[PDB]
C-alpha cells in the first residue's frame, strides 16, 4: 500500500482560495517528492509545481508562480497545494503524484491520487 | 655537499651537486665531479684544503672561496 | 613597510626540559630573515588598522609606551554567520570570548567592549592580563587548540625588530577549536566613539607601530643552555651552512666537504600513453546476460 | 505546449501507435519522456518512465523510443484494457515541465 | 545531533570513570581501536573528543577505519589511524516516534568525499554535472541532505541506533584526562614504580636541583630519556634515575 489519500472536494466563490491536502502512506514521506497537477474536466492535463517534503523547496510554473502557493506537513506525512483566486478557469479535479527517482528531482510520476475535485460556483 | 672552510672563519659557503650537469640548478663552476656553485675557480694550484674530487680541491682564498 | 625578522620569533616548542642538548625541532617557527609587514596604525590620514590574515598561524609584535595595542580578534570571515575570537587585554583582566558575534567596521574598545555588537557567546575565559618596551607573540592554531606565546622584552628604541635572540614561553592553551583564517589587532584610546560605523573620527589616539608575521613549517636546531632555556636557534632551510648545522647536530661546523641533502629533480609533467583502442569491453554482456 | 494527433483507432488483437509532436529545439533535448495511460475518472500511471523504459507491472506490449524530435507509444495486441488516453510530457528546458495535448485510444 | 553537524565535546580536566560504560550491558558494539576495552580506566589520555549522532542501524558497520559507504564518506570518516572506541547502541523507542521521526538527517549526495574528522554543515545544492544552479533545485542540483524516516515498525538493520565514538591521543604528560586510581605518597631514594600523570616508569626519585620553567610538566635529558618530572600533587621537580643494576 503505497497510495495517497486525497482530500475530499470542495466547491468555493469565484475569487476566493482553497486549499488540497494529500496525505502520504506505506511509504517514506520524505524523499520522494510531490507534484502537483491539474486536470480541466473538459481536456488535457497541466503541471504547476513541488514540494520536496525532504527539504521544503518549491519550484512552480510561470502561470502559477506568484498566485499558487505550496506547503508541507512531515507531523501528518501531508503536503498542502493553496490556491488563492479561485478563477473560473481553475473549476478542476487536481492531482497529486509521486516520483520513481529516490531523492532527486527529476520527472517520473508513478501513484497519483484520487483527485480533489474543485468547482467554480456562479 | 657544503664546502665550508669553518664556521669560527667564515661564513662562506660554496655547494658542491654531484654528478649533476648545471643545466638544472653568482659563480658556476662545472668540475669533473659535478656543479660546484659558488666557487672562484682558479688556474693557480696549491696544497689541498678541501678535497671535493677528482683532482679539485678547494681552500680559502683570503676573503672568497676557490677551487 | 617591510623590516627584517632578523632572529626573532623562537618559541618553546613542547613543555619538556632540556639542559645543553641540540634539540632538532620540527613545528610552525618564524622563518629567520623574513619580511614583516611593519604598520603605521596611528592612521590619521589614510584611511586605517588593516586585517590580515592567519595563513597558517602568525607572529604578532609591537613597540609603543602607549599601550594602543589592547586586543586581538579572529575568525573564518570575522562576521555574526560563522564563529570568531575576540581577545581584550585591559589593565584588569583578560576576557577571551569565542561568540560568532557581529564586528565592527573598525574595531575599538574605548575605555567600552565596541567590538562586538551582538553577542550568544558559547566559551569565555578570564585570567591576568598581559602587560622602548618590545612585546612579541605567536599565535598558533593546530588541531583544537589555540596556542599563544609571549615574551616581552626592553628593547633598545630600533625603530624595528633587533637583532638579538629571545625565546617565546608558552603562555596561553585555549582548547577550542574554530576554523581561523584572518585576524585583525584592537587599538584602543582612552575615550572616543562607541558608534560601531566609524573608521577616522572621534579622537586621536597616540602613534602606533606593530608588525605581523607568518610561520612556516621549518626544522629547528634549539640550543637549550644550561639552565634550561633557548639561547640560540639555527634555520635548516635558510641557508647551506645553517642546513651543514642541523646535519651535523653542531653550531660550529668545521674545515671540510659535508654531504647534507640528497638531489632529486622532480617530475615537471605526468603523461598518460595507451593505444588507440576505444571500443568498450562487453562487462555490460556479462552483467546483463538474459540467462546464466 | 505540445502538438500532438488527437486519437487512433484500431481492434483489439491488432498493432497501432500513438505520436507526440514536441520540438527538437527545447522539448527532444533534454528528452526524458514520460507517457502516462489515463482512462477517464480514474488516476493515471506512467506507462514508459523513460525514454524507452517501462515500469515495474507494465506489460511488455507497449513499447516506445523517441525518434528525431518526436516519440512514440505503440500497443501490440491490445484489447479492452487499453482503451484510455495517452499523454505525453517532457522536461522542457527548465523546471517548467509541459505535458501534450493528449491522444485518445479507441478500439473497433 | 544528526550525522551530519555531529556534535562533539571537548572533555578535559578531568577523572573519566569508564568502568561504568565497558561493563554496561546497555551497548550494543563496543569495538575499540588501539586501545584494550577493559584497559580504559587504567590510562590518562592527552585529549578526549566525544562525538554524537543518530545513524540508520545496517550503517553502523560504517563507522570504522577503512570502510566506505554514504556515512563513511558524506558525513563521518574516522581516519586511517583512528585511536579510541566505538559505542553504539539500539534506540528504537528513543529516537523513533509513532508514524515516524524526521529531527534526523543525513547528507546524500557531496561533491568530494570528507576529510577524517570533517563536518559539513553546507546544505548548498549539488554539483549539476551540467550549467551551474543559481539558487534553485531540480534536474541538476539535488538538495544533498536527506532524512531517514525512522519508524517502529522498521528492521533491526533499519532502527535508529544511537552511536558515540570517543577520540583521544595517548601521548604522554600533561594528561588532561586520567582514569580514577587512588593517588598516594611519595617515596623518594628507592626504586619506585611511578605514574606521574600518565608518565609510566621505573626508576628512584630524588629532590633536583634543576629549575624547570613554570611551564614545563616533565623534563628529558640528552638521547630523550625521561630524567626528569615534576609532582603534580606537590609541584616538586623529581630527578629520575634509573635503578642500579650491573652484571654479576
Ligand atoms: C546493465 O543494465 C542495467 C539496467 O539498466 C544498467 O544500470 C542502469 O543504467 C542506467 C543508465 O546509465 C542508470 O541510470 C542513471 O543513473 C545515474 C546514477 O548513477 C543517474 O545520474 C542518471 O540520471 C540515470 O538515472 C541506472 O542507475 C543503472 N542502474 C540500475 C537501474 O540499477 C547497467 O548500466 C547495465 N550494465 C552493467 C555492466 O551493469
Ligand atoms: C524554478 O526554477 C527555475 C529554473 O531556474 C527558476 O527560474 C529562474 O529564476 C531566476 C530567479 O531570479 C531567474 O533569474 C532566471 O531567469 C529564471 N530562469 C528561467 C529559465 O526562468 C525559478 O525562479 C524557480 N522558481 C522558484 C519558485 O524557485
Ligand atoms: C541568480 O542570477 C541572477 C541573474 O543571473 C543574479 O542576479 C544578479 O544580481 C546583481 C546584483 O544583485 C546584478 O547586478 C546582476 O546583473 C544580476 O542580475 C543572482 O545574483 C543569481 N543568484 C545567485 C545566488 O547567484
Ligand atoms: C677559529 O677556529 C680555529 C680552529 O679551532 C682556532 O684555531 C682559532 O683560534 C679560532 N679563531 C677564533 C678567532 O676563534
Ligand atoms: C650539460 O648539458 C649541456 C646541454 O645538453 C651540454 O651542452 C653540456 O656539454 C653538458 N655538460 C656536461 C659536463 O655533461
Ligand atoms: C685561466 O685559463 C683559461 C684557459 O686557458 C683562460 O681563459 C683564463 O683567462 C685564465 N685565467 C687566468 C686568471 O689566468
Ligand atoms: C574556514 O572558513 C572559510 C570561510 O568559511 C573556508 O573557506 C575554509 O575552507 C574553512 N577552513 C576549514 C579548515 O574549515
Ligand atoms: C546565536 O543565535 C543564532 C540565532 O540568532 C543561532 O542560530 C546561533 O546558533 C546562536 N549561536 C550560539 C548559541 O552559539
Ligand atoms: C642560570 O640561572 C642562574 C640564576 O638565574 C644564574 O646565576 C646562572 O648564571 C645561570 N646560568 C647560565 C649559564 O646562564
Ligand atoms: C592536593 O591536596 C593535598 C591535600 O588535600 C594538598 O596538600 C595539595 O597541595 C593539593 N594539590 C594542589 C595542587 O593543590
Amino acid at each position: 500500500q503505497v497510495q495517497l489519500v486525497q482530500s475530499g472536494a470542495e466547491v468555493k466563490k469565484p475569487g476566493a482560495s482553497v486549499k488540497v491536502s494529500c496525505k502520504a502512506s506505506g511509504y517514506t514521506f520524505t524523499g520522494y517528492y510531490m507534484h502537483w497537477v491539474r486536470q480541466a474536466p473538459g481536456q488535457g492535463l497541466e503541471w504547476m509545481g513541488w514540494i520536496n517534503p525532504n527539504s521544503g523547496g518549491t519550484n512552480y510554473t510561470q502561470m502559477f508562480q506568484g498566485r499558487v502557493t505550496m506547503t508541507r506537513d512531515t507531523s501528518i506525512s501531508t503536503a498542502y497545494m493553496e490556491v488563492s483566486r479561485l478563477r473560473s478557469d481553475d473549476t478542476a479535479v487536481y492531482y497529486c503524484a509521486r516520483d520513481r527517482s529516490w531523492a532527486v528531482v527529476y520527472y517520473y510520476m508513478d501513484v497519483w491520487g484520487k483527485g480533489t475535485t474543485v468547482t467554480v460556483s456562479s | 655537499s657544503v664546502i665550508t672552510p669553518g664556521t669560527n672563519t667564515s661564513n662562506q659557503v660554496a655547494v658542491l651537486y654531484q654528478d649533476v650537469n648545471c643545466t638544472e640548478v653568482s659563480n658556476v663552476f662545472q668540475t669533473r665531479a659535478g656543479c660546484l656553485i659558488g666557487a672562484e675557480h682558479v688556474n693557480n694550484s696549491y696544497e689541498c684544503d678541501i678535497p671535493i674530487g677528482a683532482g679539485i680541491c678547494a681552500s680559502y682564498q683570503t676573503q672568497s672561496i676557490i677551487a | 613597510a617591510y623590516t627584517n625578522s632578523f632572529t626573532r620569533g623562537v618559541y618553546y616548542p613542547d613543555k619538556v626540559f632540556r639542559s645543553s642538548v641540540l634539540h632538532s625541532t620540527q613545528d610552525l617557527f618564524l622563518p629567520f630573515f623574513s619580511n614583516v609587514t611593519w604598520f603605521h596604525a596611528i592612521h590619521v590620514s589614510g584611511t586605517d588598522n588593516p586585517v590580515l590574515p592567519f595563513n597558517d598561524g602568525v607572529y604578532f609584535a609591537s613597540t609603543e609606551k602607549s599601550n594602543i595595542i589592547r586586543g586581538w580578534i579572529f575568525g573564518t570571515t570575522l562576521d555574526s554567520k560563522t564563529q570568531s575570537l575576540l581577545i581584550v587585554n585591559n589593565a584588569t583582566n583578560v576576557v577571551i570570548k569565542v561568540c560568532e558575534f557581529q564586528f565592527c567596521n573598525d574595531p575599538f574598545l574605548g575605555v567600552f567592549r565596541v567590538y562586538s555588537s551582538a553577542n550568544n557567546c558559547t566559551f569565555e575565559y578570564v585570567s591576568q592580563p598581559f602587560l622602548k618596551n618590545l612585546r612579541e607573540f605567536v599565535f598558533k592554531n593546530i588541531d583544537g587548540y589555540f596556542k599563544i606565546y609571549s615574551k616581552h622584552t626592553p628593547i633598545n628604541l630600533v625603530r624595528d625588530l633587533p637583532q638579538g635572540f629571545s625565546a617565546l614561553e608558552p603562555l596561553v592553551d585555549l582548547p577550542i577549536g574554530i576554523n581561523i583564517t584572518r585576524f585583525q589587532t584592537l587599538l584602543a584610546l582612552h575615550r572616543s566613539y562607541l558608534t560601531p560605523g566609524d573608521s577616522s573620527s572621534g579622537w586621536t589616539a597616540g602613534a602606533a607601530a606593530y608588525y605581523v608575521g607568518y610561520l612556516q613549517p621549518r626544522t629547528f636546531l634549539l640550543k637549550y643552555n644550561e639552565n634550561g632555556t633557548i639561547t640560540d636557534a639555527v634555520d635548516c632551510a635558510l641557508d647551506p651552512l645553517s642546513e651543514t648545522k642541523c646535519t651535523l647536530k653542531s653550531f660550529t661546523v668545521e674545515k671540510g666537504i659535508y654531504q647534507t641533502s640528497n638531489f632529486r629533480v622532480q617530475p615537471t609533467e605526468s603523461i598518460v600513453r595507451f593505444p588507440n583502442i576505444t571500443n568498450l569491453c562487453p562487462f555490460g554482456e556479462v552483467f546483463n546476460a538474459t540467462r546464466f | 505546449a505540445l502538438t500532438q494527433p488527437p486519437s487512433a483507432s484500431g481492434s483489439p488483437g491488432q498493432s497501432v501507435t500513438i505520436s507526440c509532436t514536441g520540438t527538437s529545439s527545447d522539448v527532444g533535448g533534454y528528452n526524458y519522456v514520460s507517457w502516462y495511460q489515463q482512462h477517464p475518472g480514474k488516476a493515471p500511471k506512467l506507462m514508459i518512465y523513460e525514454v524507452s523504459k517501462r515500469p515495474s507491472g507494465v506489460p511488455d506490449r507497449f513499447s516506445g523510443s523517441k525518434s528525431g524530435n518526436t516519440a512514440s507509444l505503440t500497443v501490440s495486441g491490445l484489447q479492452a484494457e487499453d482503451e484510455a488516453d495517452y499523454y505525453c510530457s517532457s522536461y522542457a528546458g527548465s523546471n517548467n515541465l509541459v505535458f501534450g495535448g493528449g491522444t485518445k485510444l479507441t478500439v473497433l | 545531533a544528526s550525522v551530519y553537524a555531529w556534535n562533539r565535546k571537548r572533555i578535559s580536566n578531568c577523572v573519566a570513570d569508564y568502568s561504568v560504560l565497558y561493563n554496561s550491558a546497555s551497548f550494543s558494539t563496543f569495538k575499540c581501536y588501539g586501545v584494550s576495552p577493559t584497559k580504559l580506566n587504567d590510562l590518562c589520555f592527552t585529549n578526549v573528543y566525544a562525538d554524537s549522532f543518530v545513524i540508520r542501524g545496517d550503517e553502523v558497520r560504517q563507522i570504522a577505519p577503512g570502510q566506505t559507504g554514504k556515512i563513511a564518506d558524506y558525513n563521518y570518516k574516522l581516519p586511517d589511524d583512528f585511536t579510541g572506541c566505538v559505542i553504539a547502541w539500539n534506540s528504537n523507542n528513543l529516537d523513533s516516534k509513532v508514524g515516524g521521526n524526521y529531527n534526523y538527517l543525513y547528507r546524500l549526495f557531496r561533491k568530494s568525499n570528507l576529510k577524517p574528522f570533517e563536518r559539513d554543515i553546507s546544505t548548498e545544492i549539488y554539483q549539476a554535472g551540467s550549467t551551474p544552479c543559481n539558487g534553485v533545485e531540480g534536474f541538476n542540483c539535488y538538495f544533498p541532505l536527506q532524512s531517514y524516516g525512522f519508524q517502529p515498525t522498521n528492521g533491526v538493520g533499519y532502527q535508529p541506533y544511537r552511536v558515540v565514538v570517543l577520540s583521544f591521543e595517548l601521548l604522554h604528560a600533561p594528561a588532561t584526562v586520567c582514569g580514577p586510581k587512588k593517588s598516594t605518597n611519595l617515596v623518594k631514594n628507592k626504586c619506585v614504580n611511578f605514574n606521574f600523570n600518565g608518565l609510566t616508569g621505573t626508576g628512584v626519585l630524588t629532590e633536583s636541583n634543576k629549575k624547570f620553567l613554570p611551564f614545563q610538566q616533565f623534563g628529558r635529558d640528552i638521547a630523550d630519556t625521561t630524567d626528569a618530572v615534576r609532582d603534580p600533587q606537590t609541584l616538586e621537580i623529581l630527578d629520575i634515575t634509573p635503578c642500579s643494576f650491573g652484571g654479576v
